[PDB]
């Protein structure tokens, strides 16, 4: 089991970019390399075989190499349609291995979250739990920090949040704080309140309900 | 031109067994190698087996030898990977692919995946739960509302907004393994505060695992 090496693990860059990812086979593979590409929740596709020659469809800003026991995936002209994960794979002896990925996310001018809480609605609380969600809305950087004050007091681990893969259009992420917990402990607190750290705010938004059932 | 479709995919319970399938068009099996390709949720793309449909040999990968048999049948034109002594590692979407030889070991055609969830858990459906806007705050712009889809075994969802017909702002997010072993998710929606009670948003939650289709229609509140 020849092991391919693959890095970078992901990255950030802009429309127009060249952008080179490579793959260190641990052994000599020879040329027998191809390498993929996947747009989330999707087969994988072939874009070079044996190193160096693009398959038939692939666009020309697209390009491999070999220098040894290095291999190169090239895109020239990175293009927002790129958002994807590129895989590569030595095909040499058995089994066929593959890289650990690389994901590679457009990047663009650091927009700010829109925060927005949402009381629980009373149908849960009736079934005995609540469960009071943050959102964030078209945001970029993917990074924030949420973060949960109930009276003041901020919690622990028993809030569980979601990220949107970025936008295809906006090239935004969005994403989800839900702070679950029953109807009793739910009860016992007056103020709940969400707060957003992130750049493009100087400062923290907090939002906030007093709780429910009014 | 050449497609290659998979299935048979489902909840197995540990130590059940399965049969995956593979059918390929455009091409005849016979002159090609059939390959299996699985990628467990979140991780890479893992081999697992592959047949030549001509000869018959085989070849497996170590996590797998022995407790799976991958066939061929070529009059059927099809591949099958038979599954015994499913673990939970197994859990994962299933590939099929070829090897066109004829200038490449490359594997150009793949299908489309099937998703083998292999679980000891009992199929449950989504509790659907409306988020509702106006909660101390009635005036803003924009609002924002969604559904909460809640408890549900196994994986997919599928939510929709008033019918297909909401396509815009609609952010339906990845769904998140809870403590309780079941999952949740939020799809919200951001819409106009002048609309809201001009208009009426539902959402549409489709579990096919239990043969659930619950409409919620989410609607304002004041407190």
């Amino acid at each position: 089991d020849i092991q391919m090496t693959q890095s970078p693990s992901s990255l950030s860059a802009s429309v127009g970019d060249r952008v080179t990812i490579t793959c260190r086979a641990s052994q000599d593979v020879n040329t027998a390399v191809a390498w993929y590409q996947q747009k989330p929740g999707k087969a994988p596709k072939l874009l070079i075989y044996s190193a160096s020659f693009l398959e038939s469809g692939v666009p020309s800003r697209f390009s491999g190499s070999r220098s040894g026991t290095d291999f190169t995936l090239t895109i020239s002209s990175l293009q927002p349609e790129d958002f994807a994960t590129y895989y590569c794979q030595q095909h040499y002896t058995t089994p066929p291995t593959f890289g650990q990925g690389t994901k590679v996310e457009i990047k663009r001018t650091v927009a700010a979250p829109s925060v927005f809480i949402f009381p629980p609605s009373d149908e849960q609380l009736k079934s005995g739990t609540a469960s009071v969600v943050c959102l964030l809305n078209n945001f970029y950087p993917r990074e924030a920090k949420v973060q949960w004050k109930v009276d003041n007091a901020l919690q622990s681990g028993n809030s569980q949040e979601s990220v949107t893969e970025q936008d295809s259009k906006d090239s935004t992420y969005s994403l989800s704080s839900t702070l679950t917990l029953s109807k009793a402990d739910y009860e016992k607190h007056k103020v709940y309140a969400c707060e957003v750290t992130h750049q493009g705010l100087s400062s923290p938004v907090t939002k906030s309900f007093n709780r429910g059932e009014c | 031109e050449v497609q290659l479709v998979e299935s048979g995919g489902g909840l197995v319970q540990p130590g059940g067994s399965l049969r995956l399938s593979c059918a390929a068009s455009g091409f005849n099996i016979k002159d090609t190698y059939i390959h299996w390709v699985r990628q467990a949720p979140g991780k890479g793309l893992e081999w697992v087996a592959r047949i030549y449909p001509t000869n018959g040999y085989t070849r497996y990968a170590d996590s797998v030898k022995g407790r799976f048999t991958i066939s061929a049948d070529t009059s059927k034109n099809t591949a099958y990977l038979q599954m015994n002594s499913l673990r939970a590692e197994d859990t994962a979407v299933y590939y099929c692919s070829r090897w066109g030889g004829d200038g490449f070991y490359a594997m150009d055609y793949w299908g489309q995946g099937t998703l083998v969830t292999v679980s000891s858990a009992s199929t449950k459906g989504p509790s659907v739960f409306p988020l509702a806007p106006s909660s101390k705050s009635t005036s803003g712009g924009t609002a924002a509302l969604g559904c909460l889809v809640k408890d549900y075994f196994p994986e997919p969802v599928t939510v929709s907004w008033n019918s297909g017909a909401l396509t815009s702002g609609v952010h339906t997010f990845p769904a998140v393994l809870q403590s309780s072993g079941l999952y949740s998710l939020s799809s919200v929606v951001t819409v106009p505060s002048s609309s809201l009670g001009t208009q009426t948003y539902i959402c549409n939650v489709n579990h096919k695992p239990s043969n659930t289709k619950v409409d919620k229609k989410v609607e304002p509140k004041s407190c």
